[PDB]
RNA sequence: CCGAUAACGAACGAGACUCUGGCAUGCUAACUAGUUACGCGACCCCCGAGCGGUCGGCGUCCCCCAACUUCUUAGAGGGACAAGUGGCGUUCAGCCACCCGAGAUUGAGCAAUAACAGGUCUGUGAUGCCCUUAGAUGUCCGGGGCUGCACGCGCGCUACACUGACUGGCUCAGCGUGUGCCUACCCUACGCCGGCAGGCGCGGGUAACCCGUUGAACCCCAUUCGUGAUGGGGAUCGGGGAUUGCAAUUAUUCCCCAUGAACGAGGAAUUCCCAGUAAGUGCGGGUCAUAAGCUUGCGUUGAUUAAGUCCCUGCCCUUUGUACACACCGCC
């Protein structure tokens, strides 16, 4: 369609605003301390942030 | 042998001081105090008639300990445990119109004065109140 | 000028903390300074617990990740300026600096 | 073990009954006291705080949750 | 229960104590201060193990030849 | 000079039996003021042997879910029951409580696991410990269904339980128990 | 104040551009043995230190393609002009960077040398470089449909505790 | 106060048209009315000025009559409007609070009125469903078997 | 006669609930936090706060004006920490302000009527685990 | 681990290690933490105290106009090793008891070889192969559904009450979060209105600076109730009022007044757990435009029993038997 309806539905808010950072994925999501990073990869990357396990 | 209120038990302590507030009756009582619960989480009215009273004596008590709170603090202090019925309790604030008003009294009475800052405390006539009748009860608990 | 200035450092890690809160003071001293102590700021730690496994299937196991956040505080006050006294930060990788005057 | 059907006011058989030995006996309690004269039990708190006021029992405990009463010595 | 000695102590204090009997003595606190310029030990406990260690074995050597 | 509660001598409370007298812990070492101290006694064997019996009571009483925190409750429970008792009777609080105890623990039970003739395939005599644990809990378990549903309160349910137990009259749920245990051992001797 | 974030959020988003750049060099430098990036922030600007072993090759004809990737950087991510410089450093020991051997490896078996061979030649070469020891595992459809698994292994390997983590890398 | 009963003092009463009785509280024993609570039966207790303290069978026929006249019309004795039951009723828009078996034939008018609007509402009324959106799935069995 | 800068600082802890009494010459009082101390909250415990002074005698704490501020824990956790105070500030203020002999013959009678008293107790609390509601006990857990 | 010894010399795992808790009146340091002292005040006693009592009232890093670090914070260090004593022991490895001590076993993290056709291609611009690819199995928009109910099962919450419910008063925490690249959505003090849910102005905080001294709940102290399906229980259901949103019906949630159902401790079975533990009790985080009966953490109160065993269910080592080797859920 044309512009008046093909992004017209509002996604202002709600899981449908927002995706993972990596991988655009919209389960998950890690959005404590605006990491915005889905669970998994959030395990992925956690070393390279600094996230270390301690205990 | 002076006497605060720090040194007289705070239960009967502020009962004489709602039985004082009382007898010297000045207050604006509203015209709903037979009607309104005292917080959400209630689910009678309360037991006795001139609750308001009693309350405003605990404010006056409560403003003497610490100053400077307000009517959203006051909340805290008399919020309790909601029971939620089926679902697990929780913790509820007092009513918001009841403090206000009692605080409002307070101030009609001119115990109460509000801070440059926000809040309200009280006065030195109010603390000379609350420290004569700390002195009369502590008397009256001794003999 | 007449300028007392703060200078807090935050980073990840104790040791390249350490060593900036002892050079930066030293050389200070040894430019005749006077020093507010260094006051160090509560840890901040940063707790993320999530499921170990990317399909939900096992036995309920919550991986646990850390960050500690670790900030001091020196206070550089001289009866003359400061700014034009002191200009080099000697500041390795890994720790963030920020200066401000009293005024902020 | 069915029901207790306890009375909820006095009457003339039981004010006496409770005059006349209740402050006589070591432990006054209200449950003691409503399970030995078939009474509610504020009934029996109300009666015994009379008791108090007309002084011719001794009390020892006054809590909010257990209250104890027992009789004025003797001799 | 539990406190057995491994082969990492046993052998640093057999090894220091045949390298170093004349200093040593029978004072643990004294064995766990020749200990940090004796040897190089990477953890605090590990080092007052090894003192330990090296306390009873040196009583066990003083009443008797231990194969030490 | 210690008066537990403010009163009530410690004594003056004799133990009448000495099977028990290790282990029943009223006299002046372990004299308190008050039954609420957090000493550990949990952490080693033996180690409650010397904790005060008014703690083990008071320890015991707080049971059935509803009442696993509430020692300050127990406590004021006590209390109440002792002065109770002290009208009741006229003599020490804690020495009634200690003839209780004692005449509340089973001397001898029964144990096995294969196939038993009546309970149990072997009986065995208790050791003292055992008496004293098992005579608190029993003495708490009849004050707890005595007060459950009835208008009759916790602290008179305690108080006449220890003096039906001091006695012994088979009107203390301990002392039933006490007895159907003694009829099993002895069956199963 | 209200136009910076707090030093929660600060630090996060430090390390989320850490990964993102690294997940980017890695996939960008992969043939040009790439290992690793250090980057040095000051509030005046920041450095970009790009370890590998090929810095003549991840330096284009005259820096064109480092130029290309410092303007990558510089717009991706929005600094201000002139407030990032990129640098390329060679590695010392290019046999104890787990990344590096790993991509040589993986380049090896794309090329269509033998699994086996390959594997043998980049374990003797980190042990000839010198290492405690070393382990590379090689899992997937090798031979058959079928799924196995090859591991090799050979000097010294630790696997719990804490000082795996400053002395065994992993790639 | 802690008298004998009083000679005329009713067991059980007769209020509207359902017994109350008399044994109990006065603040709980008009509980026993439909449409009537705790929070309701105390402040027309209050509104009403009767000492609390009594049980409902020493009452007498004057106040007994004061309690029937401010629970049939608590808008002229200063029940707030908050307070009622039957608020911006949907057949006439007056607000008023419903004390008898009026409660069950208004519930009973209102339910037929859904149904033969045939909203969902009603038609779950009508079959015996859950009406609040709960899930039928596991729960609710015993009021079918 | 008026000799100044007689005054100890001493605290207590009983499950992350601190208390410091300023132990200073003066008149024999107690109070804590500007209340008295035969005045408290949980008067059920009354014994425990009292219980220093009942060991001790009115005589050695005549001479001393004890202050105690609690900024942490619970009732009976804040009780335990006021008597553990007040009794380690008295212990503090007889070894430096008179003689260990009184120090001493102080001291043991605290400690074979209750060690908790003068040492503190270590266990605090322990972290819950991802298994269970809480530090030990895990969920129930089902087979069919 | 000591020792034996056709083995010798090693390697991984265990341990060691890291984080955490408990002690440091010892060191360094603090106006984003305080304490003490002093000085202004405010109130009581003022008979007469007067260096009397209270103050989370105001000041002394406002720069000359007090010190100090106990309490808070966080670094560097120390501290505990079966070290000391007694006994047992081959008097070895070790074990038991006790003194002194904060502590004589604080909890976690990491965690070998080999394997499972265990789970995920619905985390990925990880991916082979097959399928589809313009009337699409791509993508967007509207609506519905994922909730739907004769029924069975699992994880839980609420209860069956007086060791309680209601009403009022008094008095105590610790984790930890808070305004955003896209991306709009923060935590909130105080003042006013409303009975409540809420609404309206004025601020503070990108944070040890503000919420906040996080006035939490349980508990404690008083009131009523009175052994009844009762003032227990709050399911179901009617009417009305707000909030979020583009939209609340199949009720988002919240609030008020009404209805007060089963339930009176639960068959056969069965789970978890040894000390600040179980349990009671609330408070944060995740999810979140709206929201927790879930989960992950935190504190508060705080126990009974046990320091043993192989009986059941299993595990490890050795010997042994085997017709098993897809390995006893075998084989026959
Ligand atoms: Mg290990
Ligand atoms: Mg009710």
């Amino acid at each position: 369609g044309h512009q008046q309806l093909y992004w017209s539905h509002p996604r202002k808010f709600g899981q449908g605003s927002r995706s993972c950072r990596v991988c655009s994925n919209r389960h998950g999501l890690i959005r404590k301390y605006g990491l915005n990073m889905c669970r998994q990869c959030f395990r992925q990357y956690a070393k390279d942030i600094g996230f270390i396990k301690l205990d | 042998p002076g006497v605060t209120v720090k040194d007289v038990n705070q239960q009967e302590f502020v009962r004489a001081l709602a039985a004082f507030l009382k007898k010297s009756g000045k207050l604006k009582v509203p015209e709903w105090v037979d009607t309104v619960k005292l917080a959400k989480h209630k689910e009678l009215a309360p037991y006795d008639e001139n609750w308001f009273y009693t309350r405003a004596a605990s404010t006056a008590r409560h403003l003497y300990l610490r100053g400077g709170a307000g009517v959203g603090s006051m909340t805290k202090i008399y919020g309790g445990r909601q029971r939620n019925g089926v679902m697990p309790s929780h913790f509820s604030r007092g009513s918001k119109s009841v403090a206000r008003r009692v605080l409002q009294a307070l101030e009609g009475l001119k115990m109460v004065e509000k801070d440059q800052d926000g809040g309200r405390k009280l006065t030195p006539q109010g603390q000379r109140d609350l420290d004569r009748i700390a002195g009369q009860v502590a008397a009256a608990n001794k003999k | 000028a007449i300028h007392r200035i703060r200078i807090t450092l935050t980073s990840r890690n104790v040791k390249s903390l350490e060593k900036v809160c002892a050079d930066l003071i030293r050389g200070a001293k040894e430019k005749n300074l006077k020093v507010k102590g260094p006051v160090r700021m509560p840890t901040k730690t940063l707790r993320i617990t999530t499921r170990k496994t990317p399909c939900g299937e096992g036995s309920k196991t919550w991986d646990r990740f850390q960050m500690r956040i670790h900030k001091r505080l020196i206070d550089l006050h001289s009866p003359s300026e400061i700014v034009k006294q002191i200009t080099s930060i000697s500041i390795e990788p890994g720790v963030e600096v920020e200066v401000t005057i009293a005024d902020a | 073990r069915d029901k207790l059907n306890n009375l909820v006011l006095f009457d003339k058989a039981t004010y006496d009954k409770l005059c006349k030995e209740v402050p006589n006996y070591k432990l006054i309690t209200p449950a003691v006291v409503s399970e030995r004269l078939k009474i509610r039990g504020s009934l029996a708190r109300a009666a015994l705080q009379e008791l108090l006021s007309k002084g011719l029992i001794k009390l020892v405990s006054k809590h909010r949750a257990q209250v104890i009463y027992t009789r004025n010595t003797k001799g | 229960m539990g406190r057995v000695r491994t082969k990492t102590v046993k052998k640093a204090a057999r090894v220091i104590i045949e390298k170093y009997y004349t200093r040593l003595g029978n004072d643990f606190h004294t064995n766990k201060r020749v200990c940090e310029e004796i040897a190089i030990i990477p953890s605090k406990k590990l080092r007052n193990k090894i003192a330990g260690y090296v306390t009873h074995l040196m009583k066990r050597i003083q009443r008797g030849p231990v194969r030490g | 000079d210690i008066k537990l509660f403010g009163k009530w001598s410690t004594d003056d409370v004799q133990i009448n039996d000495i099977s028990l007298q290790d282990y029943i812990a009223v006299k002046e070492k372990y004299a308190k003021y008050l039954p609420h101290s957090a000493g550990r006694y949990a952490a080693k064997r033996f180690r409650k042997a010397q904790c005060p019996i008014v703690e083990r009571l008071t320890n015991s009483m707080m049971m059935h879910g509803r009442n696993n925190g509430k020692k300050l409750m127990t406590v004021r429970i006590v209390k109440h029951a002792f002065e109770i008792i002290h009208l009741l009777t006229g003599e020490n609080p804690l020495q009634v409580l200690v003839n209780a105890i004692i005449n509340s623990g089973p001397r001898e039970d029964s144990t096995r696991i294969g196939r038993a003739g009546t309970v149990r395939r072997q009986a065995v005599d208790v050791s003292p410990l055992r008496r004293v644990n098992q005579a608190i809990w029993l003495l708490c378990t009849g004050a707890r269904e005595a007060a459950f549903r009835n208008i009759k309160t916790i602290a008179e349910c305690l108080a006449d339980e220890l003096i039906n137990a001091a006695k012994g009259s088979s009107n203390s749920y301990a002392i039933k128990k006490k007895d159907e245990l003694e009829r099993v051992a002895k069956s199963n001797r | 104040m209200a136009v910076q974030i707090s030093k929660k959020r600060k630090f996060v988003a430090d390390g989320i551009f850490k990964a993102e750049l690294n997940e980017f060099l890695t996939r960008e430098l992969a043939e040009d043995g790439y290992s690793g990036v250090e980057v040095r922030v000051t509030p005046t600007r920041t450095e970009i230190i790009i370890l590998a072993t090929r810095t003549q090759n991840v330096l284009g004809e005259k820096g064109r393609r480092i130029r290309e990737l410092t303007a990558v950087v510089q717009k991706r991510f929005g600094f201000p002009e002139g407030s990032v410089e990129l640098y390329a450093e060679k590695v010392a020991t290019r046999g104890l960077c787990a990344i590096a051997q790993a991509e040589s490896l993986r380049y090896k078996l794309l090329g269509g040398l033998a699994v086996r061979r390959a594997c043998y030649g980049v374990l003797r070469f980190i042990m000839e470089s010198g290492a405690k020891g070393c382990e590379v595992v090689v899992s997937g459809k090798l031979r058959g449909q079928r799924a196995k698994s090859m591991k090799f292994v050979d000097g010294l390997m630790i696997h719990s505790g804490d000082p795996v983590n400053y002395y065994v890398d992993t790639a | 106060m802690s008298l004998v009963i009083p000679e005329k003092f009713q067991h059980i009463l007769r209020v509207l048209n359902t017994n109350i009785d008399g044994r109990r509280k006065i603040a709980f024993a008009i509980t026993a009315i439909k449409g009537v609570g705790r929070r309701y039966a105390h402040v027309v207790l209050r509104k009403a000025d009767i000492d609390l303290t009594k049980r409902a069978g020493e009452l007498t026929e004057d106040e007994v009559e004061r309690v029937i006249t401010i629970m049939q019309n608590p808008r002229q004795y200063k029940i707030p409007d908050w307070f009622l039951n039957r608020q911006k009723d949907v057949k006439d828009g007056k607000y008023s609070q419903v004390l008898a078996n009026g409660l069950d034939n208004k519930l009973r008018e209102d339910l037929e009125r859904l149904k033969k609007i045939r909203a969902h509402r009603g038609l779950r009324h009508f079959w015996g469903l859950r009406v609040r959106g709960q899930h039928t799935k596991t729960t609710g069995r015993r009021g079918r078997t | 006669s008026k000799g100044p800068l007689q005054s100890v600082q001493v605290f207590g802890r009983k499950k992350t609930a601190t208390a410091v009494a300023h132990c200073k010459r003066g008149n024999g009082l107690i109070k804590v936090n500007g209340r008295p101390l035969e005045m408290i909250e949980p008067r059920t415990l009354q014994y425990k706060l009292l219980e220093p002074v009942l060991l001790l005698g009115k005589e050695r704490f005549a001479g001393v004006d004890i202050r105690v501020r609690v900024k942490g824990g619970g009732h009976v956790a804040q009780i335990y920490a006021i008597r553990q105070s007040i009794s380690k500030a008295l212990v503090a203020y007889y070894q430096k302000y008179v003689d260990e002999a009184s120090k001493k013959e102080i001291k043991d009678i605290l400690i074979q009527y209750d060690r908790t008293l003068l040492v503190a107790d270590p266990r605090r609390c322990e972290s819950k685990k991802f298994g269970g509601p809480g530090a030990r006990a895990r969920y129930q857990k089902s087979y069919r």
